[PDB]
């Protein structure tokens, strides 16, 4: 290009290099990013999950971890089912409530 | 119902009226046939089967009720002048920048997006990039500009407060000009006796409240 | 699955050699993320 | 909630009885009705000046009314054989099963 | 002090439980290329990796109570400090040298652009001075980058096998006039060789 | 959602009215309903802000304003009887 | 329950009465605030003719002779049934049925005199 | 062309926590807590309804500058 | 080796991208507009 645009370019480039290493690098704003990495990654890579490697020999894994999905589906199943019934009788409820305080 | 497109007002008598009614019956049929399509989808969806269909049915097919309301209201009020817009303008600045994202009025350019493709073209040319990456630097703000501009359903919503605002000032203005001549007299009458132009409705609740406070009982 | 889209954007897609692995990793959990969030919110 | 709110709370019973009666009145009156419409579509007869329909709303109201009230010994059996059945279909938390369209066709035909 | 005896706590056991896999991770970043040197631990298996990286800060920073620790304790998490910090400085130089294998990358990939098939709205016949003088001085660091490794032939090693490959690719990119044999002198004397 | 159940919303915005009274007496009963007095300027400003306390449902707030206008219709007809000369 | 068909009929049927009823709402409404504004307008003049009221800008102002004005006297007649026939009104903190028949007794009682 | 649709779990997200499998139990408690939360306030909200339409529902409208709305038969 | 709760890990899988498909594309609910004008009338 132009060498005049040339120095313009460079300029440019060096500012927008400048400016990102500074604020990457910068104490607090790099404590903040290191930080927020690691919270990346534990929430990416160790998420809550009901399927995993075993590597026990079963008299060395616990209860809890043949029955975790089990007690898991009961509680979302009982979950859903109670909100359900909850809805049912808070519906009979307002009915009632309305219909005997007036037709 | 098949209205007929011919308004029997009189244009001589009660003008705006006979405009109002114009306009409604001329694009009623249109507006008829889309509320029709509507209807039919709604019914149709409701008829399905488990998730094709009933099992949601009243709680997702949100869009197409708001669009059957929008046409209900636009149907009745049947065409918008730009003085009740302007007039509107008061409780909502964007009224105007709201009403053309909900109706096909006029064609929209994303002349910000294009502005902004055309300031990155000026940087291009400067830095000497290749033509395909300055083009490609024009499409996308132009493609963020229409992303923000289209569906916006939000405009949907104030476009419909404005057409109840708009609906009930055109009724209002009817009575007015129906009762027009009957009220001349006590007009003339008014203004010479009250040198204020607040309404009526106004000055009486102001004055029912000042009985109420320095009246007394007796 | 989305490992493939991002084998097939690199290997036919010149410019996209450009990025990282970690760049697409980063691209990778952003989209996990706003798949939950579709999923979960699609029911509220 | 997106869902309207209710107005009027109509009893169960309230509610079979208002439907029946309005199935039954849009194939006695739909006459009457359709002309109520007729009227009340346009601007000037919907906003403006709705009394210009008064007279046709009170005809189709009559006509209702009429509906409303089983007047033939027959009508009134078939009606309550058929709210009966409403009243059993709408109770039935179980898994539901056969309709009361026989009933109500009876009823339609009286 | 409750607080310090849990900071405490979970200072030691986070700081010496990575300290005994810290070889294994630095081990495994050797092992890959420069290109994407946590590739492993992104695609295949994250052998507390992202632990270290988070860690060796907090390690280097927060501070210790001794009173909280024995004597062969105190001496342990010392040297697993210690451990942490090398590990800091090992990835600061695998950081750096991936880079820089980048910064020859992004040239080789203008060039690849330049001559490929697709592109028909692009197409230059004759090298143009910018990229003529970012090859050269690209090549210049890359020269002093393998004197400054006399000591570590293994590093040498893979430096070369990794980063002066897209240095050949560029060689062969373009033809033998011009300012070629300006460009290319420091590249000609071994390197030129090496890859033939 | 099934019809039995939608037809519910068509069903709530409809006034319940005895199946005995001709449509000329509900018309009257709206007109009573909707009537005009002077004086209700006045006794509406002491019956609404009562009536706030018991009105939940719409059939209640039907009521309670009938007889609100029945009571203001009957004190128009005594006063305008007492005070002749303001309405003539 | 019943088919669709049915119930397409009867949701229209039961739009149309709705709208029948909100066309009696709107006649009546529409004549009775005709007559309330006209009523109130005659007010305000014979008002600000008598001197009762002095009306400038956007306020009302007590004049000389606001112990004659109309609205004064429909007040104190309010204020006089209000006390003599639906006594306890203000303050009745009862039950709903209560209320209504303590409505109920009060017309009478204004039926009666009247 | 190479096959590789899998329903099958990827092998990089499959290890457990040093004591033991992953936390599900613990955040769903947490999940269902929250729905049991999110669904009664929905459902009071809902059900407990009505619509009052009288003089007493309508005020004075204004502009956003607060004077009262009023426009002409211009 | 052993993988527990494989089954149920295909099946949450297959699960989540039924969902997300039938969200994206509203494959199940479809529009009608475009056939009202090639459909009858009643009443
Ligand atoms: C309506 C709603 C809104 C719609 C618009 C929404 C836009 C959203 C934002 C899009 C942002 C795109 C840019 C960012 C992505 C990455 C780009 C990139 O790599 O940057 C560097 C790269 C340039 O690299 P380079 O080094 O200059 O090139 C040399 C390399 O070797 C090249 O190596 P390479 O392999 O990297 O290069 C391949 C390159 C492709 O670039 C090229 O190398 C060539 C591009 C031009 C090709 C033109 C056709 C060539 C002839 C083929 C045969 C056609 C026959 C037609 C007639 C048939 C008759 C029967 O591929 C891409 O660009 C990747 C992304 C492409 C898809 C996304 C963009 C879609 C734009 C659609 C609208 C375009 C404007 C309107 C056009 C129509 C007007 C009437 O790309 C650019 O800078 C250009 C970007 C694209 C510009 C538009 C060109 C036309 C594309 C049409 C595609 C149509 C697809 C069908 C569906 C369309 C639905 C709308
Ligand atoms: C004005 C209007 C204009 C409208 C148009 C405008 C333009 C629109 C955009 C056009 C461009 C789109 C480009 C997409 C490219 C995708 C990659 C590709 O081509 O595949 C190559 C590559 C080929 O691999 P290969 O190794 O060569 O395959 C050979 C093997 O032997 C094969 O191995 P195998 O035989 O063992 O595999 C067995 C087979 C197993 O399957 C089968 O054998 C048959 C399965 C049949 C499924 C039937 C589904 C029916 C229900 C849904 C129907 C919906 C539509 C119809 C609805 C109405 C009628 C029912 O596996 C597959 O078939 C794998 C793929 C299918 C998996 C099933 C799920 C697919 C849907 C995923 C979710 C999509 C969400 C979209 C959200 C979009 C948001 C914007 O395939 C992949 O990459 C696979 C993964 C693809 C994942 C895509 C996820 C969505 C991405 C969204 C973002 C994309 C952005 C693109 C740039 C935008 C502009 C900057
Ligand atoms: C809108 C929604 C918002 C919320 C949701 C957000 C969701 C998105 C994710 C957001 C991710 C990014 C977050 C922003 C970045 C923050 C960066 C930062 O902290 O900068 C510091 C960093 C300086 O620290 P440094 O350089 O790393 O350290 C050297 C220093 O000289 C200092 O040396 P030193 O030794 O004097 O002091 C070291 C220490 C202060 O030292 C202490 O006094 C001790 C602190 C606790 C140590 C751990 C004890 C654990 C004991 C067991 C607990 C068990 C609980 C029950 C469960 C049991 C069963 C598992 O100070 C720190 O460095 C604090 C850093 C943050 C907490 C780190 C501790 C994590 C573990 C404990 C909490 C999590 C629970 C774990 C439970 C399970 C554990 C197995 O840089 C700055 O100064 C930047 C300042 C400007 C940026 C904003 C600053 C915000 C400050 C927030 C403080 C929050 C304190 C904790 C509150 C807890 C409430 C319940
Ligand atoms: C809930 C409401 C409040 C939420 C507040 C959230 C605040 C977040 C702030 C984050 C600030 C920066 C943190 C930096 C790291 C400092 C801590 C640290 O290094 O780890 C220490 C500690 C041990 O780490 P480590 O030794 O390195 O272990 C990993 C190694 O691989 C060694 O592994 P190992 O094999 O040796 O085993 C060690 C094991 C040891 O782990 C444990 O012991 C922790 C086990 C769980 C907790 C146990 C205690 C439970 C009781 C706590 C009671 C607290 C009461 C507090 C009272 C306060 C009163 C004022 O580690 C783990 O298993 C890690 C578990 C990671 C869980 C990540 C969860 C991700 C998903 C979260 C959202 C889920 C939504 C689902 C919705 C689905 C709907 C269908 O780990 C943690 O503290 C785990 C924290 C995980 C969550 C952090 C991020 C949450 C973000 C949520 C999303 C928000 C998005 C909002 C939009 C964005 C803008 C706002
Ligand atoms: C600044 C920080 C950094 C920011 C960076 C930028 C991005 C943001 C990052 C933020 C960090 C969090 C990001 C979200 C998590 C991403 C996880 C991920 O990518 O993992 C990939 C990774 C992919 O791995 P893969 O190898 O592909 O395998 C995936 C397969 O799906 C394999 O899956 P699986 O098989 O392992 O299954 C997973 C498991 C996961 O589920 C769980 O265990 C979790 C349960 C729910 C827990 C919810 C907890 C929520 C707590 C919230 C508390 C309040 C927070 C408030 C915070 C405020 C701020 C402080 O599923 C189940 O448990 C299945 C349950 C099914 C129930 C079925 C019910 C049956 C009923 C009938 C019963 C039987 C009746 C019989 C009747 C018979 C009649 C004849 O996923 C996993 O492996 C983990 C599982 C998936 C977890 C998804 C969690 C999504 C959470 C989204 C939260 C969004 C919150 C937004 C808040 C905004 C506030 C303003
Ligand atoms: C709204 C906008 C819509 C616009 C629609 C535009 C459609 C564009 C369709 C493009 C198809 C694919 C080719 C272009 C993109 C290629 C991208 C890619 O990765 O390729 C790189 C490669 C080329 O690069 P390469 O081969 O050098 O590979 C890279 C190698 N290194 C890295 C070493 C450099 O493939 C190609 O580009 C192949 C191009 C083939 C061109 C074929 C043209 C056929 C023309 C037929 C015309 C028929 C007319 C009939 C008239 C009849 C009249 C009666
Ligand atoms: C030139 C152009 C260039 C263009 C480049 C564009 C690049 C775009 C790249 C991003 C987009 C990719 C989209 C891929 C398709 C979507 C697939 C999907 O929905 O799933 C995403 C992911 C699982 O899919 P994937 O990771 O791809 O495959 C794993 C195989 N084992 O799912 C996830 O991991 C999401 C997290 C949830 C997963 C499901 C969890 C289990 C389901 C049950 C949860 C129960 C919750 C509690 C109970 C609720 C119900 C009661």
């Amino acid at each position: 290009m132009n060498h005049s645009c040339q120095k313009v370019f460079e300029g440019f480039v060096s500012a927008l290099y400048d400016t990102s290493y500074f604020f990457r690098n910068f104490g607090p704003f790099k404590a903040t990013i290191h930080y927020a990495t690691y919270a990346n990654y534990l929430a990416q890579n160790w998420a809550p999950r009901v399927s995993y490697i075993e590597t026990s020999t079963p008299a060395y894994t616990l209860a809890k971890n043949k029955y975790a999905v089990y007690i898991v589906y009961g509680l979302i199943g009982g979950a859903l089912i109670h909100n359900y019934m909850l809805d049912n009788k808070a519906a009979q409820k307002s009915q009632q409530y309305y219909l005997k305080h007036r037709d | 119902v098949r209205l007929n497109l011919k308004s029997n007002v009189d244009q001589n008598e009660y003008p705006f009226l006979a405009k109002w009614d114009k306009d409604m019956r001329q694009n009623y049929e249109e507006y008829q046939n889309r509320i029709d399509a509507t209807t039919y989808h709604l019914q149709r969806s409701q008829r399905g089967i488990a998730v094709f269909g009933e099992w949601m049915y009243p709680r997702y097919f949100q869009k197409d009720i708001l669009e059957l309301e929008v046409l209900r209201r636009k149907q009745q009020l049947g065409k918008i002048y730009p003085e009740e817009v302007s007039s509107y303008t008061q409780i909502n600045p964007d009224i105007a920048n709201d009403l053309n994202l909900t109706f096909n009025a006029k064609l929209l350019w994303p002349v910000r997006g294009m502005t902004v493709g055309a300031g990155f073209f000026a940087f291009a040319h400067l830095f000497n990039l290749p033509y395909s990456f300055r083009l490609g630097l024009f499409v996308l703000p132009t493609a963020v500009e229409l992303a923000f501009t289209w569906g916006n359903k939000t405009s949907q919503f104030k476009s419909i407060e404005f057409m109840d605002y708009l609906l009930q000032y055109r009724v209002s203005k009817a009575l007015l000009e129906k009762n027009a001549k009957h009220f001349a007299e006590k007009k003339a009458a008014y203004q010479k006796e009250i040198n204020s132009s607040q309404s009526v409705q106004d000055l009486y609740n102001q004055l029912i409240t000042l009985v109420s406070e320095q009246a007394p009982s007796e | 699955m989305f490992k493939e889209l991002i084998h097939i954007f690199r290997t036919y897609y010149i410019t996209f050699r450009y990025l990282k692995k970690s760049n697409i990793n980063f691209l990778k959990n952003l989209s996990y993320t706003l798949i939950a969030y579709y999923l979960i919110i699609n029911f509220q | 909630s997106i869902l309207p709110p209710l107005q009027y709370t109509y009893s169960n019973e309230e509610s079979l009885e208002l439907l029946i009666h309005s199935i039954k009145g849009n194939k006695d009156c739909n006459s009457e009705r359709k002309a109520f419409n007729l009227c009340r579509s346009t601007v000037l007869g919907k906003h403006v000046e709705p009394e210009k329909c008064l007279d046709k709303a009170l005809v189709f109201v009559n006509c209702f009314q009429k509906v409303r009230r089983d007047e033939s010994a027959a009508c009134q059996s078939a009606f309550n054989s058929t709210l009966e059945c409403g009243k059993k279909y709408s109770e039935s938390t179980i898994s539901l099963g056969s309709s009361c369209q026989s009933q109500l066709d009876a009823y339609l035909n009286c | 002090s409750l607080v310090s005896l849990f900071k405490n706590t979970f200072l030691k056991s986070r700081v010496i439980g990575l300290s005994f896999q810290a070889q294994r991770v630095m081990a495994q970043m050797a092992k890959t290329d420069f290109e994407n040197p946590d590739e492993h631990f992104l695609l295949n298996d994250a052998m507390k990796y992202n632990e270290l990286v988070f860690y060796g800060r907090l390690a280097e920073n927060w501070s210790i109570n001794p009173e909280l620790f024995g004597k062969a304790e105190l001496a342990k998490y010392n040297e697993a400090k210690q451990t942490l910090i090398d590990f800091n400085q090992y990835h600061a130089l695998v950081q750096n040298l991936h880079e820089f294998y980048w910064e020859l990358k992004t040239i080789y990939l203008e060039l690849s652009r330049g001559v490929a098939t697709s592109n028909f709205h692009n197409k230059r016949e004759v090298t143009h001075s910018i990229i003529e003088s970012d090859i050269k001085n690209s090549i210049h660091k890359y020269i002093q980058l393998i004197d400054d490794l006399k000591d570590y032939p293994e590093w040498q090693h893979k430096v070369r096998e990794e980063i002066g490959y897209y240095a050949h690719m560029i060689y062969t990119s373009v033809n033998h006039d011009g300012n070629f044999p300006e460009i290319f002198k420091e590249f000609n004397k071994v390197d030129s060789l090496y890859y033939f | 959602m099934k019809l039995d159940q939608i037809i519910s919303y068509y069903i709530t915005p409809v006034r319940r009215f005895d199946k005995n009274l001709t449509a000329e007496q509900i018309y009257e009963q709206y007109q009573q309903a909707a009537q005009f007095n002077e004086i209700d300027a006045f006794t509406n400003i002491r019956f609404h802000r009562k009536f706030k306390e018991y009105i939940q449902t719409q059939e209640q707030s039907d009521y309670l304003y009938e007889k609100a206008k029945q009571i203001s219709t009957l004190a128009q007809k005594m006063f305008e009887k007492k005070f002749p000369e303001y309405y003539t | 329950m019943f088919s669709d068909f049915n119930m397409y009929e009867a949701k229209v049927f039961l739009k149309a009465v709705a709208d029948a009823q909100n066309t009696f709402r709107q006649t009546a409404q529409q004549e009775n605030q005709l007559a309330r504004y006209e009523s109130q307008s005659q007010s305000l003049l014979n008002g600000s003719t008598s001197g009762a009221i002095s009306i400038t800008g956007d306020n009302i102002q007590q004049g000389r002779n606001f112990k004659a004005l109309k609205e004064v006297k429909l007040f104190q007649y309010s204020n006089e049934i209000f006390k003599k026939y639906l006594a306890g009104f203000d303050s009745f903190s009862g039950d709903y049925t209560a209320f209504k028949k303590f409505l109920n007794e009060s017309v009478k009682k204004i039926e009666q005199d009247a | 062309a190479r096959l590789w649709w899998t329903l099958d779990p990827s092998k990089y997200y499959l290890k457990q926590i040093s004591s033991g499998g992953r936390n599900e139990i613990l955040f769903t408690v947490l999940g269902v807590t929250a729905a049991y939360w999110y669904f009664g306030n929905k459902r009071c909200e809902h059900y407990w309804r009505r619509q009052i339409d009288n003089c007493q529902s309508w005020s004075r409208a204004q502009n956003i500058n607060g004077n009262n709305l009023t426009v002409k038969q211009y | 080796l052993p993988i527990r709760n494989i089954q149920f890990a295909r099946y949450h899988y297959l699960a989540a991208v039924t969902v997300f498909t039938y969200f994206a594309t509203r494959c199940c609910l479809l529009d009608y507009k475009k056939y009202y004008p090639l459909a009858s009338v009643k009443k």
